[PDB]
RNA sequence: GCUACCUAAGAACAGCUAAAAGAGCACACCCGUCUAUGUAGCAAAAUAGUGGGAAGAUUUAUAGGUAGAGGCGACAAACCUA
RNA sequence: ACCUCGAUGUUGGAUCAGGACAUCCCGAUGGUGCAGCCGCUAUUAAAGGUUCGUUUGUUCAACGAUUAAAGUCCUACGUGAUCUGAGUUCAGACCGGAGUAAUCCAGGUCGGUUUCUAUCUACUUUAAUUCCUCCCUGUACGAAAGGACAAGAGAAAUAAGGCCUACUUCACAAAGCGCCUUCCCCCGUAAAUGAUAUCAUCUCAACUUAGUAUUAUACCCACACCCAAGAACAGGGUU
């Protein structure tokens, strides 16, 4: 029975899923973007919005420093996460993180994932995108709201 | 060929139009149905003994303390009615059964996620698809009108009531648990058993007896409480207080009905018969109505003299 | 919750019940159909390697709300008849015995403190 | 500002719902009566009617050494040694038959629980029972009580010295060596204060339940 | 515990052909629009997908390059530049990292 | 080339208490008390914990010797290539 | 000495129990050397229940404390491909005894390897009882001693099914030590009217009651992501 739990068992115990999470989190910071098991991404996507929280807060603040010494187990990134992703998501609010599932793994046909930090460098992701305005459905669909505004 | 889904072609323009729209319409429906008595209502016939009225469909909210005036606490949980519904009426010859049915639906939801018959159904009945539908044996004195609202204040304090929902599901469980098996002890050789079911049945009959208590799947049917107190309504909120425990979790679906048992057999006298109508507006019911042993909120605190 | 073999504090003048002994008065049997004692259950004990009845004024296990949790397990002695065996009781005794007025008046009376 | 901690829920699927009606029903007992502000720690005294007390009414005085609980079933424990004997009462705040909550003496100790008076000396459970309420000044900070109590032999109820429990007020320096201390370092589960998921942030849900209460006054 | 008896293979094909063994037809391919090789529609597309991770790939090896060595990473924002193209007022104060090729057209 | 015993000439035994000890606690090392697992096993006798000895009648590397009507044996009809 | 010695594993216990009634308790009923309370005996009744401990391997027995009672049996003296091996004539050993000795003793005693990954059958979610308290009542009954029924009220205990508002283990939840709900019979006989047999007779006479089952009602009834749903599958939600 496991009615309410929320955290996935990974690894060899609760210690080593929080270390498979920071060494994950850890090359997210780093690389901007990031392809692993499709579970671990879920699990360390929560992750990674909270570092970009405790970045918001601010270099000065002794608990968001130690959040983000524990976390980052590469200490250079800790200045690129309080300097260079926090300024970038000042104006939002949450949603730092873009996750997308990808062909399975090769090796073990795992269930693969990519996340990345929104805003990166690196090349878009080819992103799946809606249906054009111009399709007959949607179309048909503006000519209803056309005539419910004229109708208001 | 391939499956599809309301959202699979729509546009980014699209999505949030059709979202408003279909909230709009589902509200709309819903508004319409709360004038009943206005629109042709069937005939109000009044109570009479050996009568069975319609229940409703609650949500189980969760659970809170209440005292008496004695002051003795009792668990009492929360039922809310959220958009209950008449929806089909059978008569005693077209069900077969000894008593007519009524079909009552509740917890409205989208229209995205139904079948097309259901779809057609509830476009024909005016109202929004509802998560749930229940059928209550009821004699023809109470036949209400398709469409119909229900509202918690349909029971009243003092009541008994029956309810019934699906038990929180367990999954396969082994013996100990499912059926409260003792099981083998912990330590003094056992090896490899200490929680496994004994002897399954005896050597000569070479079989294991139909019903065999066995590891298997416990919970997720459906259970009935019965004879739980109704300690008070919430008629603002449509929220029912009933005695003690209920079976299913929390936001759980649970069909309440009067009370079975035969110490509760006809006292419906004073109940609304076929069910409250607000749109009779006789009495604005209060926001609260409370058993007369209840401890109100905003009582002065109780001294036993 | 005063079960068999539970080694109980005999609160009570009763010189049988403060006597030194080898042995600390353990719960021989409890007078209940299930074995577990609550405050106001009758119980044996084997004390001084004697059998003598007592009653239970208190106990370790939280109870329902409202009422007195005490860090020992509290017993008074009785007669067989009722009658208390010792002539006072200075810890504090639940206010609930005296529900059981009249089935145990004399030991409410003998008791001094209530909680 | 102090809000009670029985007003902020624990996290869960719940509808909102049944926490605003539960919240509506606990403000207007309070006021009815009076709860006051109080924390693990303080000495408070209950007066509640009981159908068998001599009187009809029983004060109980104790040190508050838990307060559990949320909403209108949020119940606050208390403690002391009367005539020698301990005893702790499990008292609830909405319970229609408590006639007054007073705060003999508001103060905070370096734990939220203080479960461990009970393996403590019986002298940091020890309150008069008739003892004035000190007065505190209308603006002040609640004052902390750093007092760290000695225990008695090993034998306890609980570990206290393990980490989970986390406890400050015990003098673990006179009562486990430092070979103890070590073994009970096996526990410490250092990444638990860092993982970031389970944290409970209530600014919000703080913030919506001030709201109805200021609604409600 | 040992088998009693040798099992048929009439028994054995009912087992295992019983649609429940039987691989399930899936339903959600799809053509994809950008190169029109075939795709799970909750999927990214492979090919689209390798071709990004091909660019990120050199992009991060001139990232390396750059860096020089570890524990390097810069504390400032970083812009891909390709060949033909100067930094923006925007790109001003931005690491560059210079690409020896057009840029992509599916790049931006 | 295992094992029983022996021959030659070697090696090992932390730390603490005690004091020239077939002394005590205790490593390495030797053994295999009890439990669990394993039982086509990692293993044709193991693993984990626990435990006995651990300066001696100790353990142990190398080479040699005693051969089946026999050898060897602090006799368990032990061991002498599962 | 009929199957089984190219193996049917065999004491006691744990676990789970299916069944019989020749009923230990609870129900109804006749008799009594049935005044009452206890009892004894017989008919009917197998729905439900039938305790925990000390020594002993004990099944049992004794004893201690209870209970309404602590039933007799069958089921490979049920159940070791579910468990344990304490006893129990494998290998070691001691004592007493037998024998020249090897060795032995339905003598004691200390130790002594419990295998199996399930192919098939079968099976794996099918209205509750009882005790006690008060009162009746110190009444009926009885010389006293003692001492009831029925009716009524209240409390519990267990069993089944649920649940987390509190407490507790604990913490988006699962649990109990916590809380909540739990609803009908059964038949043995006791009597009316009344023939065969003009009385009488409860009737394998016609017949009238206690006498009810034919249970009643209740429950259920339409891609992808998340889930109080779940091994997979399935199920619920996605507005
Ligand atoms: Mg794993
Ligand atoms: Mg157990
Ligand atoms: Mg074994
Ligand atoms: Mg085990
Ligand atoms: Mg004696
Ligand atoms: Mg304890
Ligand atoms: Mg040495
Ligand atoms: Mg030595
Ligand atoms: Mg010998
Ligand atoms: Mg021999
Ligand atoms: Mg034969
Ligand atoms: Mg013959
Ligand atoms: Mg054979
Ligand atoms: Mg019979
Ligand atoms: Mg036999
Ligand atoms: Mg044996
Ligand atoms: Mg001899
Ligand atoms: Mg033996
Ligand atoms: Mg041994
Ligand atoms: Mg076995
Ligand atoms: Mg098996
Ligand atoms: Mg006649
Ligand atoms: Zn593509």
């Amino acid at each position: 029975i496991s009615h309410g739990r929320v955290f996935r068992r990974m690894g060899l115990g609760p210690e080593s899923r929080i270390h498979l999470l920071r060494n994950l989190l850890t090359g997210l910071v780093r690389h901007e973007r990031i392809e692993a098991p499709w579970a671990r991404v879920d699990e360390m996507r929560g992750y990674a919005e909270k570092l970009i929280d405790y970045g918001k807060l601010g270099d000065t603040n002794e608990r968001a420093m130690r959040m983000a010494d524990f976390w980052l187990t590469e200490k250079d990134l800790i200045p690129k996460l309080f300097q260079v992703l926090a300024p970038r998501y000042k104006d939002q609010t949450g949603g730092y993180t873009r996750m997308l599932q990808i062909p399975n793994r090769s090796l073990d046909r795992a269930k693969m994932a990519v996340i990345e930090y929104k805003g990166n460098c690196l090349p878009p992701l080819p992103l799946p995108r809606r249906d054009s305005h111009l399709t007959l459905l949607n179309q048909l669909l503006q000519g209803l709201r056309q005539d419910l505004r004229q109708s208001q | 060929k391939s499956g599809t889904w309301w959202d699979e072609h729509l546009s980014e323009e699209n999505v949030p139009f059709i979202k408003q729209l279909v909230s709009d319409e589902d509200k709309a429906q819903l508004a319409s149905k709360l004038c009943p008595l206005k629109d042709e209502p069937w005939p109000i016939h009044p109570w009479e003994p050996g009568s069975f009225r319609v229940g409703l469909i609650a949500l189980k909210l969760g659970m809170m303390p209440l005292w008496t005036k004695d002051g003795q606490k009792h668990v009492v949980t929360l039922l809310q009615v959220q958009d209950c519904h008449v929806l089909k009426y059978t008569s005693k010859e077209n069900c077969n059964g000894k008593m007519a049915t009524l079909s009552v639906g509740g917890k409205t939801v989208s229209r995205f996620r139904k079948a097309t018959s259901i779809l057609e159904f509830y476009r024909e009945l005016g109202l929004p698809p509802k998560q749930t539908v229940k059928i209550f044996n009821i004699t023809d004195n109470a036949a209400i009108k398709p469409g119909t609202p229900l509202y918690a204040a349909h029971f009243r304090p003092g009541q008994y009531v029956d309810v019934t929902a699906k038990t929180i599901g367990k999954g396969f469980q082994g013996v100990m648990k499912r059926w409260g098996f003792k099981g083998q002890p912990a330590t003094h050789g056992q090896t490899k058993t200490h929680r496994r079911p004994g002897a399954v049945a005896t050597g000569d009959i070479g079989r294991v007896w139909p019903g065999t208590k066995m590891p298997g799947k416990m919970g997720n049917i459906y259970r009935t409480e019965y004879g739980l107190k109704v300690w008070r309504i919430n008629t603002k909120h449509n929220i029912i207080y009933v005695n003690g425990s209920v079976p299913g979790h929390k936001n759980c679906l649970v069909k309440v009905k009067d009370s079975k048992l035969p110490a509760y057999k006809d006292l419906g006298k004073n109940l609304p018969f076929p069910t409250y109508f607000p749109d009779g507006d006789e009495e604005e019911l209060p926001e609260d109505l409370y058993d007369e042993n209840v401890c109100q909120p905003g009582a002065p605190s109780i001294t036993f003299a | 919750a005063i079960q068999k073999m539970t080694r109980v504090r005999v609160v009570d003048n009763s010189a049988l019940g403060n006597s030194p002994y080898h042995r600390a008065p353990r719960c021989i049997h409890v007078y209940k159909k299930n074995g577990v004692g609550k405050v106001g259950d009758q119980i044996l004990l084997a004390i001084k390697g004697q059998k003598k009845k007592a009653l239970i004024v208190g106990h370790c296990m939280p109870g329902p709300r409202m009422t007195p949790r005490f860090d020992s397990n509290n017993v008074v002695l009785i007669e067989d008849n009722g009658n208390p065996v010792g002539t006072r009781i200075k810890t504090p005794i639940p206010t609930s015995l005296r529900k059981r007025e009249g089935e145990y008046s004399k030991v409410l009376a003998i008791a001094q403190n209530f909680v | 500002r102090f809000l009670s901690p029985e007003f902020i829920p624990r996290r869960g699927r719940t509808d909102p719902l049944k926490f605003q009606i539960e919240r509506k029903d606990m403000l207007e007992r309070r006021k009815v009566l009076h709860i006051p502000e109080f924390y693990v720690g303080s000495i408070l005294r209950v007066t509640t009617a009981d159908p068998y007390a001599s009187g009809k009414i029983s004060q109980f005085l104790g040190i508050c050494i838990q307060r559990s609980g949320r909403g209108l079933g949020a119940t606050f424990i208390l403690r002391n040694v009367i005539e020698g004997q301990g005893v702790e009462i499990c008292f609830e705040l909405y319970n229609p038959r408590v006639q007054e909550i007073q705060v003999v003496k508001l103060e905070k100790r370096l734990d939220d629980s203080l479960l461990y008076l009970r393996d403590a000396l019986p002298e940091y459970s020890t309150f008069d029972v008739n003892m004035k309420p000190v007065v505190q000044e209308p603006n002040q900070k609640v004052p902390v009580n750093e007092l760290k109590v000695k225990m008695k032999p090993k034998p306890w109820s609980k570990r206290w010295e393990r980490p989970n429990f986390n406890i400050k007020g015990i003098r673990f320096d006179l009562c486990l060596t430092e070979q103890q201390m070590k073994e009970a370092q096996k526990w410490n589960q250092p990444w638990l204060e860092f993982d970031m998921m389970r944290e409970y942030d209530t600014s919000k849900i703080e913030a919506a339940i001030w709201k109805e209460i200021e609604a409600s006054k | 515990a040992a088998p009693k008896n040798r099992r048929t293979i009439e028994v054995n094909r009912c087992r295992r052909r019983n649609p429940q063994k039987l691989i399930k037809v899936k339903n959600n391919i799809d053509v994809c629009p950008e190169c029109g090789h075939l795709k799970q529609k909750h999927v990214l597309c492979a090919y689209c997908y390798e071709k990004v991770c091909k660019e990120t790939a050199e992009i991060r090896r001139q990232i390396g390059k750059q860096e020089g060595g570890p524990f390097k990473a810069p504390t400032i924002e970083t812009v891909v530049l390709y060949t033909g193209e100067t930094p923006s007022e925007q790109d001003q104060g931005k690491r560059i990292i210079e690409r020896d090729r057009k840029r992509p057209s599916w790049f931006t």
